[PDB]
């Protein structure tokens, strides 16, 4: 029995968790109340991941949701499925970090900092056997942006045999006007780099692209990016939740998945892409799914998996597939005299199938591979941070407070040695 | 909590004070009151409940909380001696026939445990008309010797013509700042 | 400052009537309106000179009964956004508290839904407003079942509620209860209706814990606005209720605060508000014990009431309690006690309850409690303890006074600076700073009160790495706080956990000395000088760097009166740095993961001990240095990666300074005996397999001075040029290589220049050796598993030919040749034109170093006047080099001068058809720039088809420059590039071109290769003539591959061509070919693939292949 201690912090952190717990337990079977009225026993062989067996039958969940501004906290008090978090795991105080990474990493998230340790070590001590812990947040603010680099930090001392998994969500300037969010994103991006195994980057530009295009959604707002996004970590966390034979837990997946040890940025995604309301449709097959899991349209990042090397790549199957019928494609794609063959879907590709299918949804697949493209995501934000940089602007704000140029050039260096490995990476012998 | 956010809390409580204001009907306390925040004086009429108002004055941010002065509402006065600095106690000068009405009451408002603490402050208005009496003969008709848990200081003042109305609230506010600590 | 979106939000709210239908509208207004307030999060005193008419526009909406339940709603949830934003209690005030607005808010309040979830905004904040109705003046049996049950039903019913409106019933029925009317009325009522649910509710369900928060909440809200005398009869048996339900015992933090904050309510009850019954002798019992809860809210919590209590209590009670917290400090307790108890003590203080006969107890605590550390694990705790003590001596400035404070002030004043420098959390340095300006402006008779705020300020004790070399210094410059500053790093810092604690002592301490010599030199470093016998891992680490930067300051010292190092240091202490050399090697502890560690140290100290000219040379404490450093030389692949360049840059600096201090016979001139045996091995270790060892032999081998390389110059000059050459077992040997270079540069930069001695330094009789090897290594190309490794061999070939090709600028240019000058700058402007972004950004840098170099200025530069117009000074610091589109864009202009022109093609042409796609994208929008003037001139395009050709002729048969440019060639194709020779039959240039490609195309298996090749052909059927035709023809032997794939994309590829150029086939046969290519499978069988294929010949009029 391995649990999974989740965090959340920030607005965008705990709006996407409460999302996906909300979907995670339509597809368990969970009633809002806290009781368990599902149809099938494979619900239950690995419920204790996620959830504790308290008193009564009741299964109560593991998220530790933690925000500086009083807002977020009480929407999830009172949402759908407010019921079901422990009271005592929501800690917050008043005023946030007004968008500097240097306010709730150091002066203000650094003041909760100190009960959050507490909360999440008090929620560890009832489990058997600890394997990793989880954190949700978005690279943009200080709340998110401060706060779970200064979890990291402080969890690694006191925990240096756990995992420690993340899910940074990237901004954009089109889904946000802030000036600050440069600085933010690679004061973050230089924390999550030398204390973190693995990061799924959920880039907010994709996201807007695809309900601008694909769902041709009037004005996308956060509720549609947060749909999608509480969709593909649904469909990441499958194995850890299901049985199957490919029993890949945390640890052997993240030694599996990362074989650097800077290089652990995926890009996730999953397929068929759909929106709120209405969703029966049309009833895809295993062909049109893996011909669509490798596409860049169902890729939730600004990345083209084609241009570039593969690390590692894997996929997850959900529905009445067979790992027979999924192995008969998976080994007809790798070949070029094959018929219908594909080029950028690799070779030595991990596969998994899955029985009980997801919300609104009888077939799905989520793809969760390592592809040297995702540099885009890190020269984006390079060009950005270094216009900014040679004016000096904003940069009162963060030298006022205890930070200096030394932590920005440090953080920059890193980021331009990860490019170049990256590049150098990408140009590299198949055989 | 870190001494820096218990400062910062410390500070907020420290710059807002809370000021009840008092006194018999038609004694004048609504009329001082719109003069000091610089209202029309000729749109005033008789209010029967409690009026707040928040406003800035020399860095401090002065709610004064002002109650009317009619019996019915006598007795519900104990619902505004919370987290009270300052108590503002208004007496009609020419009301020379109910100053033991006033005092009768005033006897009554210093004993109170809530109110044990604030700075007390006697606005002797109406001191313009003919028939007013001078503050030395308010001070001794209501008996201002005798206390000695409280910091009273009666003055003579006005509100259609305005006298020593800023000293009024400046004395009260560097006695409520002398305070190195309170209760709670 | 001020509230600047009130422009823009009297408009949303004219908009919330429109986009109340609408979820796409509302959401973005409501997002829209949360974002716009956000803003003023640090400054919710701005937003009150519009709290007037902001509310006015939103209450008034639902005040209208002609409204949907949509917009109620909608203003509900922006009235709470501005209730979160300001704050109840200060928003409150606005709302109508008037006899009329009772009934109407109690409808409102009762036409809701506790199970909508969704409208959770309108419950939470009617709730609210009602409690303002309740502050008039008048009783509710004037208003008429009646108004007071009716509150009260509604408190009981949300009392129990999971959402937020749980929290509104807390400051509701705490009004509505404590009146005197209903006081007399429905306080007995609700508090058997408390008791009961306290008294049957458990905490092991969700909905039990959640009753019992609400009503715990109620009564510590009712105890607290309500009268003494009113609640003090009910005040035992509710305590004896909480105290049967075991909430200490409960695995709930949430119910421990509430339990604590109501029992101290309940004590404070007892007692009367002054400037004692049984009953509390227990609330005290259930104080203390809340100081060693498991969570720091308990303790901040019970410290309040601990704090409230002392003071409502007698002084022989109030001494017994600060007895009883002062045990808490114990030697068996944990920090949380500690940190409990110093929160109590700042509580006590600050009311002025503290006595001076505790004055003796409490300061021998507080100085334990600033420098509270006690390791806990990989990391230690005591932050928490130590916060609490800052705020602890910030209480002392209102409760003791001058008098009794002045015995310890010499003791608090030291300790206050002490840990408001050297502390590892800023919060804590603020924090001890905030408490000596509190006690300097209270007290004022702290040593220098005013000279120590004005440097140490709040905007001062910010940086870490400033506080260790700038206040402590100034500090340490008054005699009041130099001894004791010193004895605490020394005693805790340089013996720390973290090692960046034991290196920023050490650099503090390295400028502390300066002001202290004598005291640092007879009394610190004799405890340095045994702290090295320590077994403690990171007290031999601090120990030795201590030992190192003391020794460097004093010999800085000494320098300045020319006297020798010596004087400050006596011979005994001399005597142990030759035997901390001797005890390190007897142990034997440099194995293990400290190994490194201790190696990184002692080189450090043998750097710093040769650099101060010490008396060590001819002892053998000379030669077992020069042991540890081969030692440490031979092994590095045993080193972890992540620490390997640090050794790797101080063995070789240890060496250097080593090699240029002792190792010397005479001046000009050294011991033969070392110089025939240290080159000798070293030139024996630069031909080790491992290629670890080559690449920390050949920095040692360069580093050596001048004077001992005199003679033996060509020598280690050939060893390293041996290292520098390729061959069939040195394949990924990317790493030596690269050393190997450096160590040359360094060993000419040294050397200098010197006519008439080639042996002694570099000169014209070998200057053309040297600059064969730093060309030869520019060509190096590897493609290892690891990547395109190689790129490392040439950075270190790059600055090695630029600090070179200055040095001679600086003594003889002469010597600089043109055709080598030449080549060096077309390499350079290739490698500066790289698809990779780090190195072509240091590949510009060195490009505009040696161009803008003029003093004096370099020969042999050719086009001189136009590379500067094209690279001025001011493009060199604002142009970014590292991004693409501040790069290619001025790299592009090159083309057009003759000599910058093939090899800056071939340099662009990588990144023109690389895999990355930003790259290729800027690459090819800043070529067309370029292409486009120089597109109606004939001469130019043709210059530039030969070159292309030329490139593609050279790079035959190659996967790193083929494939890059057939991928450039399509997208040049594409654009319309090659349109004047469109209109001529039989073009050489498309000839040519179609023969490389046929060749490059000649049985290519990857379907990569085959993409592009397959793209040309189809991109070359522009071209008419016997281009035209016999391209055609090539499609055909694509059409019938060995794979679907390629005869899918050839299929698409030609369709494609037939619909973009209309001029190829004729319009007659135009429509077969098109219907021919639509209904058919081309990724079928090839028994039906080739009849179509020669169905489709039949019409183009290509001749009918044969196998
Ligand atoms: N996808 C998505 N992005 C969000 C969401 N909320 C905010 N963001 C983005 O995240 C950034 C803002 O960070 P927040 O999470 O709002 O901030 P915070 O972490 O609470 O920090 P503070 O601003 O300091 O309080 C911007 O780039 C937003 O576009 C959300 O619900 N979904
Ligand atoms: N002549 C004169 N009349 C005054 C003066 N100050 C106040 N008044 C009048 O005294 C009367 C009572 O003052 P108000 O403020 O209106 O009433 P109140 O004292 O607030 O009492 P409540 O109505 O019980 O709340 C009004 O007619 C005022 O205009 C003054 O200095 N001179
Ligand atoms: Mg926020
Ligand atoms: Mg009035």
């Amino acid at each position: 029995m391995r649990e999974i201690v989740h965090i959340q912090a920030g607005q965008c952190g705990n709006q996407i968790g409460a999302k996906f717990w909300e979907v995670i337990s339509d597809e368990h079977g969970i009633d809002p109340t806290g009781t368990y009225h599902g149809d099938s026993d494979l619900q239950l062989d690995r419920i204790s991941v996620y959830y504790n067996e308290a008193t009564g039958g009741k299964y109560v969940p593991r998220a530790i949701l933690v925000d500086l501004e009083p807002g977020t906290m009480d929407s999830v008090r009172s949402g759908p499925f407010g019921q079901i978090f422990r009271p005592d795991n929501f800690v917050f105080g008043q005023s946030g970090a007004g968008n500097n990474w240097a306010k709730g990493h150091y002066t203000e998230g650094a003041e909760l900092v100190d009960s959050v340790l507490d909360v999440v070590r008090k929620e560890a001590e009832s489990c058997d056997c600890l394997q990793g812990f989880q954190l949700t947040h978005s690279l943009g603010g200080g709340t998110g942006s401060g706060m779970g680099t200064l979890l990291i930090s402080k969890i690694r001392e006191e925990y240096p045999d756990r995992i420690m998994n993340t899910f940074s969500v990237v901004p954009s300037p089109k889904v946000s006007d802030t000036v600050v969010e440069p600085y933010n994103a690679t004061l973050s991006v230089h924390q999550l780099v030398e204390n973190t195994d693995e990061t799924y980057c959920i880039d907010n530009e994709a996201l807007y692209d695809i309900c601008f295009r694909t769902l041709k959604l009037t004005t996308p707002t956060y509720g549609d990016l947060n749909h999608l996004v509480s969709a593909t970590m649904s469909g990441v966390t499958t194995c850890l939740r299901f049985p199957g034979q490919l029993n890949a837990d945390l640890r052997k997946l993240a030694v599996n998945m990362v074989p650097f040890p800077r290089l652990h940025f995926f890009m996730p995604g999953f397929a068929p892409l759909t929106s709120r309301g209405s969703q029966q449709y049309r009833a895809l097959t295993v062909p049109e799914l893996t011909q669509q899991v490798f596409d860049a349209k169902n890729m939730m990042a600004a990345c083209d998996p084609r241009h570039g090397r593969y690390l590692t790549v894997a996929a997850v199957f959900r529905g009445r597939m067979s790992m027979k019928e999924v192995d008969e494609q998976m080994l007809n794609v790798q070949n070029k005299n094959s018929s219908y063959f594909v080029e950028w879907i690799p070779n030595n590709v991990k596969t998994a199938v899955c029985d009980i299918p997801p919300r609104g949804l009888k077939m799905a697949v989520t793809f969760i591979g390592n592809s040297t493209a995702i540099q885009e995501l890190f020269k984006r934000i390079s060009e950005q941070f270094t216009a900014m940089f040679r004016r000096k602007a904003f940069l009162h704000w963060y030298t006022g407070e205890g930070m200096d140029e030394m932590e920005f050039t440090e953080a920059e260096s890193n980021m331009n040695d990860l490019v170049s490995e990256y590049q150098q990476y990408q140009d590299a012998t198949a055989e | 909590m870190g001494l820096l956010t218990i400062l910062k809390k410390m500070k907020q409580k420290e710059r807002e004070l809370r000021l009840l204001m008092l006194g018999l009907d038609n004694a004048g306390k609504t009329t001082i009151l719109k003069k000091f925040n610089g209202e029309d004086i000729d749109t005033i009429s008789p209010t029967l409940g409690f009026n707040i108002k928040t406003l800035e004055h020399r860095g401090f941010k002065l709610n004064i909380w002002d109650v009317g002065g009619q019996k019915s509402l006598r007795s519900y006065w104990r619902n505004y001696f919370e987290s009270t600095d300052g108590l503002i106690w208004v007496v009609d000068s020419a009301d020379r026939q109910r100053m033991q009405d006033c005092q009768r009451e005033l006897q009554s408002l210093l004993v109170e445990e809530r109110l044990a603490g604030a700075t007390l402050l006697i606005f002797a208005n109406k001191q313009d008309l003919p028939g007013a009496l001078s503050s030395n003969a308010i001070r001794e008709v209501l008996e201002l010797d005798s206390i000695r848990s409280h910091h009273w200081c009666i003055q003579g003042c006005s509100a259609v013509t305005g006298e020593n109305l800023l000293p009024g609230i400046d004395w009260l506010l560097d006695d409520i700042s002398s305070r190195i600590f309170t209760a709670d | 400052e001020a509230f600047g979106e009130s422009a823009e939000t009297r408009a949303l709210l004219g908009r919330l009537r429109e986009v109340h239908g609408g979820g796409a509208e509302r959401e973005v207004a409501l997002e829209r309106f949360r974002v716009i307030m956000d803003k003023y999060q640090e400054q919710p005193h701005l937003l009150d000179p519009h709290l007037e008419w902001m509310m006015n526009l939103l209450l008034d909406i639902v005040q209208d009964q002609t409204s949907p339940a949509s917009l109620v709603h909608l203003a509900f949830k922006f009235l709470y956004i501005i209730t979160k934003v300001r704050g109840y209690k200060t928003f409150l005030r606005l709302f109508p508290h008037e006899v009329a607005d009772v009934e109407p808010v109690l409808d409102l309040v009762t036409i809701q839904n506790p199970k909508d979830h969704e409208a959770w905004e309108t419950r939470y904040m009617l709730l609210l407003w009602l409690s303002v109705t309740c502050l008039i003046p008048f009783d509710f049996s004037r208003l008429d079942m009646s108004i007071m049950d009716r509150i009260l039903q509604i408190a009981e019913s949300y009392l129990i509620v999971s959402d937020k409106a749980r929290d509104a019933a807390a400051v509701l029925v705490s009004r509505f209860i404590t009146r005197p009317d209903v006081k007399q009325s429905k306080m007995a009522e609700f508090l058997d209706w408390s008791l009961c649910n306290l008294a049957r509710s458990s905490f092991q369900t969700m909905q039990g814990v959640i009753t019992m928060d609400g009503t715990l909440q109620a009564l510590a809200q009712i105890f607290k606005h309500g009268k003494r005398e009113d609640c003090l009869p009910y005040a035992a048996t509710v305590l004896r209720c909480l105290d049967g339900c075991r909430l200490p015992e409960s695995n709930q933090t949430l119910l421990r605060k509430l339990g604590v904050k109501l029992v101290q309510r309940l004590g404070l009850t007892f007692l009367k508000p002054k400037v004692v019954p049984e009953g509390v002798e227990r609330v005290i019992e259930q104080l203390l014990v809340g100081l060693k809860d498991k969570d720091t809210v308990v303790r901040w919590s019970a410290a309040k009431g601990i704090g409230r209590m002392a003071g409502r209590l007698p002084r022989a009670l109030a001494d017994d309690v600060v007895g009883s917290v002062l045990d808490c400090f114990s030697f068996q307790e944990t920090d949380k006690a500690w940190h409990g108890g110093c929160l109590a003590l700042a509580e006590l203080g600050r009311r002025g309850l503290l006595l001076p006969s505790r004055l003796v107890d409490v300061v021998a605590v507080i100085l334990k409690a600033l420098t509270y550390d006690e390791k806990r694990g990989a990391c230690s705790v005591g932050t928490n303890v130590r916060d609490a003590a800052c705020y602890v001596c910030w209480a002392f400035a209102r409760a003791y006074e001058p008098q009794e404070l002045k015995p310890f002030v010499t003791a608090i004043s030291s300790a206050l600076v002490i840990a408001a420098v050297f502390d590892r959390d800023i919060n804590c340095r603020r924090a001890a700073s905030a408490a000596f300006q509190e006690n300097v402006g209270r007290q004022g008779t702290f040593p220098h009160g005013i000279d120590i705020l004005t440097t140490a300020d709040y905007f001062a004790v910010g940086n870490r790495s400033n506080c260790f070399l700038v206040i402590s210094v100034f500090i340490a410059g008054f005699p009041e706080y130099t001894q004791p500053m010193i004895d605490h790093l020394v005693t805790m810092k340089i013996s720390h956990w973290d090692g960046v604690i034991r290196e920023l002592a050490a650099r503090a301490l390295h400028n502390l000395a300066q002001q202290a010599p004598e005291f640092s030199a007879t009394q610190v470093f004799p405890r340095l000088l045994s702290m090295t016998l320590s077994p403690d891992l990171h007290m031999r680490h601090g120990s030795i760097l201590a030992c190192a930067e003391v020794a460097y300051a004093l010999y800085k010292l000494a320098a300045q009166e020319n006297r020798p190092v010596t004087d400050h240091l006596d011979e005994q202490a001399v005597q142990g740095l030759k035997q901390i050399h001797q005890q390190l090697y007897d142990r034997q502890l440099y194995r293990g993961l400290g190994g490194q560690l201790m190696r990184q140290a002692v080189c450090v100290l043998i750097e710093k001990l040769s650099l101060s000219k010490m008396p060590f040379r001819g002892d053998t404490v000379i030669d077992g240095w020069q042991w540890l450093i081969n030692d440490t030389l031979r092994h590095l692949h045993l080193i972890s990666s992540h620490s390997r360049q640090q050794m790797k840059d101080a063995a070789v600096s240890a060496l250097a300074a080593l090699c240029s201090e002792y190792y010397m016979k005479e001046p000009g001139e050294a011991d033969p005996a070392i110089q025939e045996e240290l080159i000798t091995q070293y030139l024996a270790e630069l031909r080790n397999p491992e290629e670890m060892t080559r690449c920390g032999f050949s920095l040692a081998l360069g580093a050596l001075p001048g004077f001992l390389l005199k003679g033996r110059l060509q020598q280690v000059l050939t060893g390293l040029r041996a290292v520098t050459h390729t061959s069939p077992e040195d394949v990924s040997f990317a790493e030596s290589r690269r050393d190997g270079l450096k160590a040359i540069a360094r060993i000419c930069q040294t050397v200098g220049v010197k006519a008439g001695a080639p042996d002694e330094a570099v000169c014209g009789e070998n200057v053309s050796q040297i600059y064969c090897a730093l060309l030869g290594c520019m060509d190096d190309y590897t493609t290892d598993s690891r990547g395109d490794v190689g790129t490392w061999v040439r950075k270190a070939a790059m600055t090695s030919l630029m600090d070179l090709t200055l040095l001679l600028a600086r003594s003889q240019p002469e010597l600089i040749e043109a055709h080598t000058c030449e080549r060096i700058m077309c390499c350079v402007a290739q490698q500066a034109s790289e698809k990779i972004d780090r190195f072509r950004a240091h590949a510009a840098s060195v490009f505009l170093t040696l161009l803008h170099f003029d003093s004096p200025p370099i020969p042999h530069v050719p086009h001189r006047g136009e590379l500067e117009k094209l690279f001025p000074r001011s493009d060199v610091a604002s142009v970014n080099w590292s991004a693409p589109s501040q790069a290619f864009p001025r790299i592009t202009q090159l083309l057009g001068l003759p000599t910058y022109r093939y090899h800056v093609l071939l340099g662009l042409v990588v990144s023109l058809g690389g895999l990355t796609e930003s790259t290729i994208r800027h690459s090819t929008q800043s070529l067309f720039e370029y292409m486009k003037g120089i597109q109606s001139d004939p001469q130019a395009l043709g210059s530039f088809s030969g070159t292309l050709l030329q490139i593609f002729e050279d790079n035959l048969l190659n996967e790193r420059v083929s494939v890059p440019l057939l991928k450039t060639l399509d997208h040049v194709l594409t654009h319309g590039c090659f349109d004047i020779f469109t209109t001529e039959e039989d073009h050489p240039f498309a000839v040519k071109l179609l023969a490389l490609c046929k060749k490059e195309i000649k049985n290519s298996k990857d379907i990569q290769k085959l993409l592009s090749g397959i793209a040309v052909f189809c991109e070359m059927v522009q071209f008419p003539g016997d281009v035209r035709r016999q391209a055609l023809l090539q499609l055909c032997l694509l059409l019938c591959h060995r794979f679907p794939l390629i005869r899918k994309t050839t299929a698409s590829q030609v369709y494609e061509t037939l619909l973009t150029y209309s001029d190829v086939v004729g319009a007659d046969v135009l429509d077969e070919v098109v219907t021919v290519l639509s209904d058919t499978a081309w990724d079928a069988e090839l028994a039906v693939v080739r009849e179509q294929r020669n169905r489709l010949c039949d019409l183009l009029g290509v001749p009918r292949p044969q196998l």
